[PDB]
This record gives structure tokens, sequence and C-alpha cells, in this order.
């Protein structure tokens, strides 16, 4: 609703505030009737504008590859650690960091249950290819970064309910706690 | 017992090996006095190689951790300056059983990272763990390369744990726990044998 001060500004007059209420009480009770588009556009003179757009997560497009084959990219960044990864439409569960097997690349078994985390919250553990390139940072924050993309990236091949799903696990926020000076 | 030194060995002034006898003995004297157990090690070394090639018996040398041989050590002398594997005799007695110089046996070897000395972690190939002595000493060799397991063997592994009643957590046994435990170990079966452990 239209703020007392700046409905002052809108009316050039200074008025109360039990004024304003009855001002505001008027225009509800305009709002509950069923008020036609004269009536909708009087009340949007008096309606100022917040926009919410949470729930969309921008879902990457599937490109294809020379071989034909479907895959999506997207990057991810975690402290100083940054990654960027291809998730393949279809595979057998491969992925690939640097050009070296994931668990050749992460000798710690946290760091394989985070890259695990994603794959295995939608059921499609071995149904995809990953192919990463993570560059910074350290152990756990690489290891987040391309938990980050790979879900990012992965958002293409998913229902709009599991997508939205994954958003609520926390799979798709960058995380933004970053050392203090 | 069957086995029969063709030399006289000599340990001491006052104690000797005479032509003929069994190779125990030989053993024995490395077991007993530990001063000659290493001299008693080549000796021993030197009549399998030779006895082999004359047709007495079939011999596999099976060595692990064959990359050893032609690499660095970390023992040090007195004055802490590196000794070489050559100056080793026990390692130099090891070397003479690698050149295929004998007959009426096999040579068997598995290469290793774990437990080798000034070798990144994931070095595996034949040539980056030998190096070029190693390498330029096993030529020419058979190379045999062990992967992890396929999903017939992987499969096989939860089974025989299960049976064993080895996987006690109740998701384990389902399909979601395995493929958790693929995942997780990707069929290595040094990881998976980890990972089943402690579940
Ligand atoms: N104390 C002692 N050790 C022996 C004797 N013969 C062989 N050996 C040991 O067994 C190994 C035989 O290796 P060998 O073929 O003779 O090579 P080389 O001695 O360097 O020429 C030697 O390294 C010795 O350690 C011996 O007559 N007396």
């Amino acid at each position: 609703w239209l703020i007392k001060e700046e409905l002052e500004e809108m009316l050039v007059e200074k008025l109360s505030d039990l004024d304003y209420m009855q001002f505001i009480r008027l225009l509800e009770k305009l709002l509950t009737s069923q008020c036609g588009a004269a009536e909708e556009e009087f009340v949007q003179r008096f309606r100022r504008s917040v926009t919410l757009e949470s729930k969309k997560q921008l879902i990457e497009p599937v490109q294809y590859d020379e071989q034909g084959m479907a895959f999506s990219k997207s990057e991810g960044k975690r402290k100083t650690a940054k990654a960027e990864a291809i998730v393949y439409k279809h595979g057998s569960g491969r992925i690939k960091v640097n050009g070296i097997d994931y668990q050749l690349y992460f000798p710690i078994t946290q760091d394989r249950e985070q890259l695990m985390f994603p794959f295995h919250f939608v059921d499609r553990l071995g149904k995809h290819d990953v192919t990463c390139t993570v560059s910074g940072g350290g152990r756990s924050a690489q290891a987040g970064a391309i938990r980050l993309a790979m879900a990012k990236a992965l958002c293409s091949f998913v229902t709009e309910d599991e997508v939205e799903w994954m958003r609520q696990a926390g799979l798709l926020t960058t995380d933004p706690r970053v050392r203090e000076r | 017992n069957q086995i029969k030194v063709q030399e006289k060995y000599v340990w001491n002034k006052r104690e000797s090996t005479e032509k003929g006898s069994p190779l125990g003995e030989v053993v024995e004297q490395g077991i007993t006095r530990v001063r000659n157990a290493t001299d008693a090690v080549g000796i021993v070394l030197k009549e399998l190689k030779r006895q082999s090639s004359l047709g007495m018996f079939h011999l596999l040398v099976a060595v692990d951790g064959i990359n050893a041989l032609w690499g660095r050590t970390t023992l040090k002398r007195e004055d802490k300056s590196p000794i070489a594997p050559e100056e080793l005799a026990l390692v130099h007695n090891l070397r003479k059983m690698m050149k295929n110089d004998w007959h009426g046996g096999a040579i068997v070897s598995a290469l290793s990272q774990t437990g080798s000395l000034f070798k990144p972690r994931k070095a595996y190939l034949p040539q980056e763990l030998l190096g070029k002595e190693g390498f330029d000493a096993l030529d020419p060799f058979i190379p045999i390369l062990v992967s992890n397991y396929n999903p017939k063997e992987f499969e096989s592994c939860i089974q025989y744990y299960l049976e064993n009643n080895w996987l006690q957590h109740e998701k384990a046994p389902t399909e979601e726990g395995k493929k958790e435990l693929l995942f997780l170990s990707n069929a290595n079966p040094s990881l998976l044998e980890r990972h089943c452990a402690y579940l």
C-alpha cells in the first residue's frame, strides 16, 4: 500500500494517521468488491510495486555436442574455489574432475559424499556422466563448488517439481560464507 | 632336503657348509646366527637360480612391490649420506633373479605405489613407478592390467560380505545402499572393503 508520506506527496497536503487509515480501509473495501478495470487501475494508482522472484532457478539450455549427445553446462563457487561442470543427459555415472577420476581426485570420503548428494537426492545415481574443471581453493571448497555446479547443470534434466525440491534442500544456493577481515 | 648345494660355503673359519649338504642347513644357518642371514639368502638365491636351470624343479619368483629394486632408499650411513639400492646385498642379490638368464621357471611381479619412496600418489604405470633403470632391467616383459571391479565382480563381492553377515546396516542389503557403496567406492576393491568394514 501507498505509505502515508508519499500519499501526502501525491495529495500535496499534510494528513494525520487516522485519516490515512480511513482511506486505506476504504481502498480495502473497494478491492474486496468485484472491482472493474477502471476501479482496478484506480487502486493501482495507490498500490506500489514490490517484486518477488524466488522459486525460479534459471534452467540452463540443453546443448548438443558434435557426437549428437545432449549436455548442459553450469558454474559454481565456494570460498575461492571455482568449478565448471558439464552434465550429460545419458551416461553411466562417470565423474571426471580435471581429467582425473573422482575417486582419485578426491581421496577423502566426505568430498565423495558431497559429489554424490545431488544425484542421490533426485534418484539418478548412475544415469549421467560429469566432466568438471575446478580451480582454486582447497579440498572441501572444491568439492562444494563441484556439487553446486553439478546441481545447477542437472536442473536441466529433471522435472520442475524436482528442481524446486533441490532448491529447498539447499542444493542450488551459492554459499556466501567467506573469511571475514 | 631334496635340494643340495653344489659348492662349499664358508661362514666362519670354524663353520662351513660342505658340498652336497641339503639346502636346509644354509637356511638354518641364517635363522640361528643372524650375522649370516644376508649371506644365507644370496646363497639360497644363487642355488635356486642354478639348479632350476638343470631341471630339478620349477621355480616361481614372486616379488611384490618390485619397483623398490631400481629406485631410491631412505637408509643412511653414519655420516648421514644416502645409500643406493645396489649397495644393499639383499637388494643386489634379488636383482639377479629378475634377469631372464635362467630357464625352468617364471618371474611374476606386481608394482605398488603404496610404501614406495619418492613417487607421487597417482603414479601407477610401469615406467612411472619403475624408472628408466627399472624399465630397462625388466624389459622385455608382459604387463598385465588390474582394474576396478566390473558390475558382476562388485555384486559378487557385496553378496560375499552379506553371506558373512559383514554388512550390518539395515540399508546395506537394499538396492539404494548398493548404489551408494558403488558410487563412494567407484567399484575399487580396497575402497569398497574399507567402507564395508565399518558398516
Ligand atoms: N659368507 C659367505 N657368503 C657367501 C658365500 N658364497 C655366496 N655367498 C653369498 O651369496 C651371494 C652369492 O652371490 P654371487 O653370485 O656370488 O655374486 P658376487 O659375490 O658379487 O660375485 C653373495 O652375495 C654372498 O652374500 C661364501 O662362500 N661365504
